[PDB]
DNA sequence: TGCATCCGTGAGTCGAGGGTAATAACCAGGGGGAGATAAACGAACGCTGAACGCTCC
DNA sequence: GAGCGTTCAGCGTTCGTTTATCTCCCCCTGGTATAATGGGAGCTGTCACGGATGCA
């Protein structure tokens, strides 16, 4: 019930940095957020929400859940 | 630019004028101006 | 009218202006509106040094955000 | 509008800051809660 | 070569707010755009019925 | 056929149009014939620092 509902600490160790953390949670959160407004063309390259989403939330907060998990997988070019 | 930006701005404007520098746009204060992104953090070519 | 404020003592009306000048009232209205200079843009306010009157004067024609999109709806 | 409010503030950040901002703690980004009255409620270990 | 002088630059942060003056004055001519009246066509009407059909004795 | 029934028709018949004429004030320019012959005027004081620039 805060933004501090995924602790900090489980999501650092993830992405070994603090920059990455930030931009990878944003890209991921710009992705499903584009997958909401195909409004009827369903292109196939878009990527829903992967865990359980409340009857409103906001994307960057699913995008953080994702992570805690760590299903999702970020790699530098 | 960065220079320019700083106390003196008719120096520096006048004898780049007869130098002709090129400001290549690397840096942070000359990154604000142009409204690109800050070479410093997440703007690093790494982590964006 | 510079003569008539020395002569009568009060402040002339611009209908007794007008009879002077021989032209009608509404003429001595129009060449008063033309008879002004404008002030510039870059002046002090007075109140602080800092301000100046040319950053307190809005544009038209700037496209308001609200506007645009309402017409694409 | 009220009722629609209180959805759409929820997990959205917002950066308050002071006017001198001498060091990097001067901006600080917090979870907004609604409140009556007409003045911003801050936390007093934050103040110093 | 040293000493004297002047010139340029910088000097926090966000708040509050709107107006400034004065002297020959005229015909004379004359150009140049801004507002006022009859001619070229085609489209509403106009009676012209005429020229076709639509029912009726 | 009687008597009138719909509907093209092309034709006038001036009224439709836009398009052509033609009369007028702001605006710009030029000219005055006694003699007249080198400004008013507003300042001034922060502070340090440095480097150019003058001069003993």
């Amino acid at each position: 019930e805060g933004i501090i509902n995924p602790p900090i600490d489980e999501l650092l160790e993830a992405t070994d940095s603090k920059y990455s953390l930030v931009i990878y949670a944003a890209k991921r959160a710009r992705q499903i957020n584009a997958y909401y407004s195909q409004l009827g063309e369903g292109l196939l390259e878009y990527v829903g929400p992967l865990v359980d989403t409340h009857v409103h939330e906001k994307p960057l907060s699913i995008a953080l859940r994702e992570i805690n998990a760590g299903l999702l997988t970020s790699e530098a070019i | 630019l960065s220079a320019a930006s700083f106390q003196e701005t008719t120096r520096v404007l006048t004898d780049a004028a007869i130098n002709a520098k090129s400001d290549s746009l690397i840096g942070l204060k000359e990154n604000v101006i142009i409204g690109k992104l800050i070479p410093a953090g997440t703007g690093l070519s790494r982590y964006r | 009218q510079r003569q008539m404020l020395q002569d009568l003592g009060r402040e002339p009306t611009p209908e007794e202006l007008a009879k002077e000048l021989d032209m009608t009232p509404e003429k001595v209205i129009e060449v008063q509106k033309y008879g002004r200079e404008p002030i510039s843009l870059h002046t002090p306010l007075g109140e602080d040094g800092d301000s100046e009157f040319g950053d307190l004067i809005e544009d038209s024609e700037a496209v308001v955000p609200a506007d645009a999109v309402s017409f694409t709806l | 509008v009220y009722d629609v409010l209180e959805e759409v503030i929820a997990e959205h950040p917002v950066l308050l800051n002071r006017a001198p901002t001498l060091h990097r703690l001067g901006i600080q980004a917090f979870e907004p809660q609604l409140v009556e009255g007409k003045a911003i409620q801050i936390h007093p270990l934050v103040c110093t």
